[PDB]
């Protein structure tokens, strides 16, 4: 059956300012089915309190979602986010650029 | 400007794990205001935009009645496609519904839909005349001929044409702070030196409302499509967007590149230049 | 609104 690719994109909602609190956005659009796996990392750990907007789909039909927390980024400690799916034979790992 | 309203709907079965998920929402314009998701606590139909928020039980618990009868029919109908295509009780299949009506300018039905897919690729559709039925395999014509003697077009072109439009023009009105609202792009440029004779430049535009935007760069005038790296429109999460798009330019030539921001919230269109 | 006729498959 029809399987995509998810598109990863990881990047704060403000524009990043060490000691300013944030958001940690990783936005997976493009992918088909629907189950999909995504974690929020810092420093390699996996962030608890993760939340996710409504699953929803475009005009091709393939699914898109919003992972964010809130974050306080500071000039050492690295993000990253870490996703799962049906297409990926090992997980896909996106690090955070505060300037992309 | 045009408006539209879009509900979607996503069923997945889910084999020896119990009932098939359904999620639902709608939209107005690219701001999420409604919600149902089988798997929460509520089982209701629930706000998800602050101006939605002041209608009555009568809205709720109508919205929640009709929601739920969405999902009865996306129950029933997995197993029925399940048949239709011979497939087994072991698998995981999606059925993915959208419909919704398009306004124009002066507020007036422009535009009507409603499409219907399964695992990933079309299966039936409205035409735009909101009368006939393209169905894509030998399967959707089953359900075209089944919707047509129960004349489920002229029902779904009543709701299209009248309900759709008369209730996207409510909500645009309650909701007019946030619904009949342009954000400009923040725009903003970068410049990293990638190595001794060529540099990363990147042009942002960030915080927009709507979604809709052309970021496009220029070398002497010359648009340079090829040759730019253009990321999908993504949300910030505050209910704005964000897009960038960057070229590489060999050390000296930075004034020779344009950057180009045409978006609703502008007075004009922009030019910015790295100097 | 949801419109209220949903016809099954």
């Amino acid at each position: 059956m029809i399987q995509r690719t998810p598109k990863i994109q990881v990047y704060s909602r403000h524009p990043a300012e060490n000691g300013k609190s944030n958001f940690l956005n990783c936005y997976v659009s493009g992918f088909h089915p629907s189950d999909i796996e995504v974690d929020l990392l810092k420093n390699g750990e996996r962030i608890e309190k993760v939340e996710h907007s409504d699953l929803s789909f475009s005009k091709d039909w393939s699914f898109y979602l919003l992972y964010y927390t809130e974050f306080t980024p500071t000039e050492k400690d690295e993000y990253a986010c870490r996703v799962n799916h049906v297409t990926l034979s090992q997980p896909k790992i996106v690090k955070w650029d505060r300037d992309m | 400007g045009s408006h539209s309203m879009r509900y979607f709907f996503t069923s997945v079965s889910r084999p020896g794990r119990g009932e098939p998920r359904f999620i639902a929402v709608g939209y107005v314009d690219d701001t999420q205001f409604v919600r149902f998701d089988s798997d929460a606590a509520s089982q209701r139909m629930e706000p998800r935009a602050p101006w939605i928020e002041q209608e009555g039980p009568e809205y709720w618990d109508g919205e929640t009645r009709k929601v739920k009868a969405h999902s009865q029919t996306h129950r029933v109908d997995l197993g029925t496609l399940r048949g239709y295509y011979n497939q087994s009780e072991a698998g995981s299949h999606t059925v993915q519904r959208m419909y919704g009506c398009d306004v124009g300018s002066d507020w007036r039905f422009l535009r009507g839909y409603h499409q219907y897919a399964y695992d990933g690729k079309d299966y039936i559709a409205l035409k735009e005349d909101l009368r006939s039925w393209t169905a894509a395999d030998m399967a959707a014509q089953t359900t075209k001929h089944k919707w047509e003697a129960a004349h489920v077009a002229e029902q779904l072109r009543a709701y299209l044409e009248g309900t759709c439009v008369e209730w996207l023009r409510r909500y645009l009105e309650n909701g007019k702070e946030t619904l009949q609202r342009t954000d400009a792009p923040k725009t903003h440029m970068t410049h990293h030196a990638v190595s001794d004779h060529e540099a990363t430049l990147r042009c942002w535009a960030l915080s927009f409302y709507p979604a809709e935007i052309t970021l496009t760069w220029q070398r002497d005038g010359e648009d340079q499509t090829q040759d730019t790296e253009l990321v999908e429109t993504r949300p910030a999460g505050d209910g704005t967007f964000q897009k960038w798009a960057a070229v590489v330019v060999p050390s000296g030539q930075e004034q020779r590149y344009t950057c180009h921001v045409q978006h609703e919230g502008l007075p004009k269109p922009l030019t910015l230049r790295w100097e | 609104i949801l419109n209220a006729m949903i016809a099954k498959i």
